[PDB]
């Protein structure tokens, strides 16, 4: 709450809340000398003094939230609470230390959008390309990453991978999902796996437990299998 | 409770995938606040106030005393 | 995942039409308590309350507050229930019977919609502009600035008050920290340096955090669970807003003050100008005021004008005694330590004692509850037990029975274990009568008298 | 909202005639008593006189018959005019400060002043606001308005364009500018530019147009006590004491100087004082220094009239070991004088609960209205009034429309009345804590 | 070219203080040696 | 140094039997209690069972508070143990059953784990901009391991750290990222020959190897009531050292406990349950009582073990007596566990301990002359017996003990049986309850 | 030499048209009145403003609690 003012209506009132309620002598004293009063004190050509010597607001003991009570979720309460982000969290440190741009493909880009805040936020440098990048921008981006040894992670639509790009450069795949069409899945990586491809690549598809992507996991094994014995 | 809300059925498929993903997907409530007893000012519109407005100190409390 | 003493109570167990049924959800018998109990839960359910008397009488060991746990599960989570002792209120700061009216305004809650308005922007060009300072001590002041927030659509580039520009000040607000000016008080809390900014060859420990998506002038609603004495200590003490009481009142140490009548008035006149405006719906509760008797007669002598109230919640007293002295004035006697003055508010609900059957009944949930298994010969034996000594004597012997059982390689627990924790751990009963026969006379094996 | 049903919202009044002061058996709530409520007439047209002192009216009686009653009857019939100050005697045992500070406090809080000053507001609909902020500042402006009579343009100074971009006035707001401060409260909004509102909620309220002139005086009336004027002359800012009890011992030099400039306003004719009443409850439970204050406090010409309501009979005074009647010291009962009240007759006692049983608006068959009364007889009030409340619920339990036998008789069996608690207790001994033994089964 | 700050530079060699040129004929160039 | 309890090592059962050795760690010479102790120390290291209340109850100088040191040696230090004496309750700053509250939540440890992020090199050079009269600062670090050649920014904090730990060129420093703490390991080079006020040669370590930039995960365990203060408060933080804290209301507390609650279910935090001893807690007056039956009734109680020494006594605040001076409703709570006055066999083997641990060598006459003085006067008297003969024997200059040196200790300090033998003679010069007359 | 703004004078009250002070006016009489006045000061007055700071400036009262 605001401190409990009086309602009295003349102009003398309004007076005496503004010098008592603020009273700028007190902030003046609290808080600092104005950026003109230090350019006056040290352009002089003799020291003068300082009203405010110093800043004398004291520090406050406690780092992260400081004199309010506003509250940012927190990073690791953010966008973390799930294990398949936590081992994906702990992979991709690993293969930062393996020093190896690796991918992402989902079917939900939004998921995709949340992503990029957790990388911009654990500070990884990032591309991103789904199906609402206009074709220039989709060629140019790609031809970017693809000359640059160093951004280290992709975003991209799973299904819109299946054009005609290149990522030769790329040499680790994550899915993060296993949707429906192992054609699908596989021309993704193929679109890494290229024949260009000048190292093993390795993919890892992200798994939970007891839940309905294993379900569709073994579905779509199930229509591989099928497939490739039937032509095999 | 609905083999016997927001029921569709492939929110119930494709959100039994979406909680695997991530589950503030569903919808997760933004950086807050404790409760303010006071009155402020409330902004009348966006369309009006383009690009250079100045914000007021309106911070008063609901409870008065009037002399 | 820990087993209280309270952990297999569920609830009352009720049927639909109000009738108990015996051992049902954590409770085993006692009827007459449970019924009434059901006839209070539903006389806080239906809000045409304001200050009852609910007495629950009944010797120790007879679950007294098993029954206020079964109603405070009962109620729900969305409904105010606060708890209390009769030793909590003497306080060395404020007179008790403040600390009586901040208990029974925490029982009352209240459902507030708030509209609050963020600029939640990217600090582009931070630049003050001082006005006219004439000789009168304390020098320069700014007094004008011109912050420029930087959204994903749309920027705007704003102008502020020297409050405002303090409130910024005492947060360290560089050019390119994003943050989010709350036009409700004036608070800004900084969130982090942009990601337009970013580098890894960094050392302050920085938290990154994107552009804010949307338009710069945001406006969100939020639903807020505050009861009437959070608003009387929001302005008993200020701490919000940019002046001066409330920023000196945050640094000081927080100390219980009295608030007064005009203050508890007041704020009673400003929730009933929320719920006019079809925003808050209250919601009152129940203070469980456990041990009333330890409460002296300069309590049940306010606790009259307390209740007299338009507004206030359901008091439920509990009190383990017979007729007994009052602590104040030590020269009227009455039955349980309440004043036979104040006595006359009350629904009185009796307790009665235990069976040979429902001490067998009891013993079987609760060793179902905390997770040992037994045989039926070792449940009669702590049953004949609970008959001899005590009710909440015998729940305890099957802690020290377990960890015995796993001593020797069992995992039901038998005659031989209970036989053997009898021996080791004992009641009050034998141990005072060890006391009396062996503390013969006072000495160097004696005990001090 | 806010007005939950209590032991006592169903009293509209003292319910006495004020012509010959008869107290009619059946009005505003007060049923039944007669001779009290006559002397209780008599104190309240001498209170509304006001040229006698602060006098001391004991109601003395026994317990539930209607103390309690009588004095929330004349708070209610005074309006909110004569400060009515209710104090249960355990709010003076404080620890911010003493014991006869606090209650000189109480004494002060019940003598109001009551001045009528004017000043000049401004109703009505603004039609568009144009600030002349081009980089330039608040300088010049212009401000068109309207009520559904007038119409008219105003310049503004830089002290009222910092306070027109302080409350951020719309087009389209209702606004009521107090013209000798600045401060601006926005009534509401205007219903023909609902189009023009983006930023609010789908709910919002919308008013109409202000109607009549656009620039009025208003005759408002204060009426604050002299213990609010003592809290304000206390510190720098100090009125927030009074919000907060914070307030300490305050010295007895300002009490003396703003009770000679009470006086010297009442002179001027520019006040005028008003003295209300304080009531007491519990007046047993005050040591005897405090009546040795009481007895003294009851002397000057500003003290609010003391009405005091005592349930003990022969029983001891705090502080002290030797007893007295009414808990009270002679000497101070010397000042008082005695109002006794008297046990129901249960007709009485049946319209009582018919007038308590309207109120919660909870259907009786007479039947159980009899049985009613009958338990009344022997349970007393609040255990009755209590049953009405119990048997709704209970009657809403089976679904049912009317209150019966079967349910009072049921509430009569599970909630027991306190003359068979202690019966209870009486045959219960041996497991209750009496003071020393607990035997278990 | 910085207006008001002043270098401290320390290496394996030695450690060196920077003074910008527009703070000499103020009154922070007399331990340097410049004053006004 | 040597205390009364220093040697002490655990509380001496089996593992697997948990059967009280009758000679083991100090406490040796009791059975029951000690097997009693050792059950409810299972129970505590299980962690599951929550709001107990453990009363050893016995006559004095019998070894509760061994027993109660003995558990605290055997759970180390990682589970809370607050060692309460019930007179400390009584404040005149904060209320009676406050201090009984925060007695409670000092002991649930909340162990959470946090990674924090460390630096390893040898500083290249420092760049540190200053203002004049007042202002920001801005800093460039290079630093180079070797490996990686990094030149990172500082802030004010940093610079502000840097100059208070003087860090010049060809220094192996290692920075905590998150917390801020610089610690000098050493330095490569030598000092230099230019400068006079540079300071001490300090070790003499090569360049770290590796990486920069690497991470830690450290543990840290807070009792709830420092969460508490620290949540209660603005800016007053450092008054859960100084004792400085009033009041906390209730409202922190239902939202630190719900908090802790989901800190618990998050894999966050992990609540370690502990002891709270409470030592003579006959001088509780009943309105402490009132308070402690009706705080063991939740999931964040501590399993209480307190003692006793009274045999039927009046409470305090009351006017009644009882068994131990606790009241009846409060007794059906508690478990009493007794123990019981020793034998002289154990009495010269409890001598022996305290004596070899006080560094003391003896004769086996002096001993059965101790042991002899121990059946009469308690081990109270006797250890300080042993360790003024051990004195008087020194002075003397004796290699060891004798029965001259515990005779002259016997004469020379009096045992409270003969004191009390002492004041009955001459009691017409001690001060009774009434006059006194001088020769 | 005490001070006070009684308010702003109705010959230049209407030089805008929605100024915010308290127009009064001109007092007709003297401008130098000249009146003296006997007053009492008892020496607890004296005891209290000469031990601690009173009602002019003591701004940091407004606090309360210490
Ligand atoms: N009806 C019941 N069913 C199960 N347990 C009970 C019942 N009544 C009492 N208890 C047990 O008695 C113990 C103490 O009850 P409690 O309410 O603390 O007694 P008191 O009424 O003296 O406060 C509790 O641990 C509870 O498990
Ligand atoms: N004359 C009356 N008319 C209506 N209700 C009454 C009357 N007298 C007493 N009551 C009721 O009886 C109850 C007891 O009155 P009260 O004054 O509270 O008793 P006590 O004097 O013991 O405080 C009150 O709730 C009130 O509603
Ligand atoms: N069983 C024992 N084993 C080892 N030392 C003991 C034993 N019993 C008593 N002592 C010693 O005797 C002294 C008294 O024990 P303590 O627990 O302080 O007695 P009390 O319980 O009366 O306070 C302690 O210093 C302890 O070292």
């Amino acid at each position: 709450a605001p401190p409990i003012e009086v309602v009295c209506d003349s102009r003398s009132a309004v007076i005496e809340r503004e010098n008592i309620m603020f009273h700028p002598a007190m902030r003046k004293a609290l808080f600092g000398p104005t950026p003109s009063e230090i350019k006056e004190a040290s352009f002089g050509p003799r020291p003068v003094t300082l009203y405010p010597p110093r800043a004398l607001l004291p520090a406050p003991d406690h780092d992260k939230q400081r004199f309010t009570n506003i509250t940012v979720p927190s990073m690791a309460r953010f966008v973390t609470d799930s294990g398949k982000l936590a081992k994906l969290d702990e992979l991709l440190r690993e293969l930062k230390e393996g020093g190896h741009r690796v991918l992402l493909y989902f079917q939900m880009t939004r998921m995709i959008d949340l992503m990029e805040e957790y990388l911009t936020y654990r500070n990884y440098k990032y591309c991103r390309l789904d199906g609402s990048t206009k074709l220039e921008d989709r060629r140019d981006t790609v031809a970017d990453f693809q000359t640059r040894p160093e951004i280290f992670i992709f975003l991209l639509s799973t299904r819109a991978g299946g054009l005609g790009i290149n990522l030769t450069t790329a040499d680790t795949v994550i899915f993060y999902d296993s949707d429906w069409n192992p054609t699908i899945d596989s021309q993704a990586m193929d679109r890494a796996h290229r024949l260009g491809q000048t190292k093993q690549v390795t993919v890892y598809r992200l798994i939970t437990r007891g839940t309905i992507e294993e379900r569709i996991r073994k579905r779509a094994l199930q229509k591989e299998e099928v497939q490739r014995v039937v032509i095999t | 409770i609905m083999d016997l809300d927001s029921a569709t059925l492939m929110n119930l498929v494709m959100q039994f995938r979406k909680v695997c993903n991530h589950p503030d997907l569903f919808e997760r409530a933004d950086t807050s606040s404790p409760f303010f007893c006071g009155h402020f000012a409330e902004t009348g519109s966006f369309l009006r106030e383009g690009t250079n407005v100045a914000l007021g100190y309106s911070t008063r409390s609901l409870v008065e005393y009037r002399l | 995942h820990r087993t209280a003493a309270h952990t297999h109570i569920k609830g009352l167990g009720l049927n639909s039409s109000g009738i108990a049924e015996k051992q049902a959800a954590g409770f085993v018998g006692q009827c007459a308590a449970r019924e009434a109990c059901g006839v209070v839960v539903d006389l806080i359910k239906a809000h045409k309350m304001a200050g009852r008397g609910v007495l629950l009488a009944g010797g120790p060991g007879t679950g007294k507050t098993a029954l206020a746990l079964a109603i405070s599960q009962e109620l729900g989570t969305k409904i105010p229930f606060c708890p209390i002792t009769g030793s909590e209120i003497y306080s060395t700061e404020v007179k008790k019977t403040e600390v009586l009216m901040e208990n029974f305004r925490r029982a009352i809650g209240l459902r507030v919609r708030e509209t609050k308005d963020v600029y939640e922007g990217e600090v582009t060009e931070m630049t003050p502009e001082e006005a006219e300072n004439p000789l009168g001590g304390y020098g320069k002041t700014i007094s004008t600035l011109l912050i420029g927030l930087k959204s994903a659509r749309g920027q705007k580039k704003l102008r502020l008050d020297p409050s405002i520009y303090e409130a910024i000040q005492k947060e360290r607000v560089q050019v390119g920290d994003v943050i989010y000016i709350e036009t409700n008080t004036g608070a800004c809390k900084r969130v982090g340096r942009s990601d337009a900014y970013a580098t890894e060859f960094d050392l302050e420990a920085e938290e990154y955090v994107p552009i804010p998506k949307g338009e710069v002038h945001k406006k969100k609603e939020i639903v807020q669970d505050v009861t009437l004495h959070d608003l009387d200590v929001a302005n008993a003490r200020p701490q919000g807003g940019q002046d001066i009481i409330s920023m000196m009142g945050q640094l000081m140490k927080p100390k219980m003050t009295e608030i007064t009548d005009k203050l508890r008035m007041e704020i009673n006149k400003v929730v009933q100008k929320y719920i006019n405006q079809g925003v808050a719906e209250l919601i009152p509760g129940v203070l469980f005021i456990d041990e009333a008797h330890m409460l002296d007669i300069e309590c049940f002598t306010y606790l009259n004008k307390a209740l007299e109230s338009p507004i206030a919640p359901i008091v439920v007293l509990a009190s383990n005694r017979g007729i007994a002295t009052i602590r104040g004035a030590d020269d009227l006697k009455a039955a349980h330590g309440i004043p036979p003055d104040f006595l006359q508010r009350l629904l009185i609900i009796p307790t009665h004692p235990y069976e040979p059957d429902e001490i067998r009944r009891i013993v079987r949930i609760r060793a179902q509850t905390e997770g040992v298994q037994l045989t039926d010969a070792a449940v009669d034996r702590v049953a004949e037990h609970g008959v001899r000594i005590s009710l909440r004597y015998c729940l305890q012997l099957l802690a020290p029975a377990s960890i015995l059982a796993r001593v020797n390689g069992r995992t039901q627990v038998d005659v031989q274990d209970i036989a053997e924790a009898e021996e080791l751990f004992l009641d009050a009963r034998r141990s005072a009568n060890i006391l009396t026969s062996t503390g013969e006379s006072g000495g160097l094996h004696g005990f001090i008298s | 909202g806010l007005n939950l049903i209590a032991a006592h919202s169903h009293i509209r009044g003292l319910g006495v005639d004020a012509d010959t002061l008869e107290p009619r058996p059946s009005s505003q709530g007060l049923v039944g008593q007669e001779k009290a409520r006559k002397a209780a007439a008599v104190v309240l047209e001498m209170i509304k006189q006001g040229k006698i002192a602060g006098r001391a009216v004991l109601i003395a009686g026994p317990p539930s018959t209607g103390k309690t009653a009588i004095a929330m009857g004349m708070a209610q019939s005074l309006g909110q005019d004569v400060p009515f100050t209710t104090l249960a005697a355990s709010e003076i045992f404080s620890l911010e400060m003493s014991k006869t500070e606090a209650l000189t406090q109480a004494f002060r809080k019940s003598i109001g002043v009551r001045i009528k000053e004017e000043s000049e507001i401004m109703e009505g609909e603004v039609v568009e606001i144009q600030i002349d902020r081009s980089t330039g500042g608040a300088k010049q402006g212009k401000l068109t308005i309207k009520t559904t009579d007038m119409e008219a343009i105003y310049d503004m100074g830089s002290k009222m364009i910092d306070a027109m971009t302080k409350e951020r006035v719309m087009a389209g707001d209702i606004i009521s500018i107090d013209k000798s401060s600045g401060k601006i409260t926005k009534l509401g909004r205007s219903y023909a530019r609902s189009r023009d509102y983006d930023a609010m909620g789908v709910d919002t309220k919308f008013l109409q147009c202000p109607e009549g002139e656009l620039q009025k005086r208003k005759e408002v009336v204060h009426t604050v006590s002299l213990h609010e004027i003592d809290v304000i002359n206390s510190r720098t800012q100090g009125f927030l004491a009074l919000f907060s009890g914070d307030t300490g011992e305050i010295r007895s030099e300002i009490r003396d100087q703003i009770n000679t400039k009470v006086a010297e306003w009442k002179e001027e004719g520019k006040a005028e004082i008003v003295p209300g009443v304080l009531f007491i409850d519990e007046v047993h439970m005050l040591d005897i220094e405090c009546f040795s204050y009481i007895n003294r406090a009851l002397e000057s010409d500003l003290a609010p009239i003391v009405i005091m309501a005592s349930n003990r009979g022969v029983s001891r005074i705090r502080g002290t070991d030797y007893k007295s009647p009414h808990g009270l010291p002679l000497d101070f009962l010397d000042r008082v004088v005695i109002i006794n009240t008297h046990p129901y007759t249960p007709d009485e006692l049946r319209q009582i609960l018919s007038i308590r049983a309207q109120e919660e608006e909870v259907d009786l068959t007479p039947d159980a209205l009899a049985l009613l009364t009958k338990i009344g007889q022997e349970a007393g009030l609040r255990y009755a009034s209590n049953l009405i409340t119990t048997s709704q619920l209970i009657a809403a339990k089976r679904r049912a429309k009317q209150v019966g036998v079967e349910d009072v008789q049921r509430s009569f069996k599970l909630f027991y009345d306190p003359a068979r608690s202690v019966r209870f207790v009486q045959e219960s001994e041996k497991r209750l804590i009496g003071n020393d033994g607990v035997v278990d089964f | 070219p910085d207006p008001m700050m002043i270098r401290w530079v320390n290496n394996k060699m030695g450690s060196v203080v920077a003074v910008p040129e527009e703070l000499l004929g103020t009154h922070a160039g007399v331990v340097f040696g410049a004053g006004p």
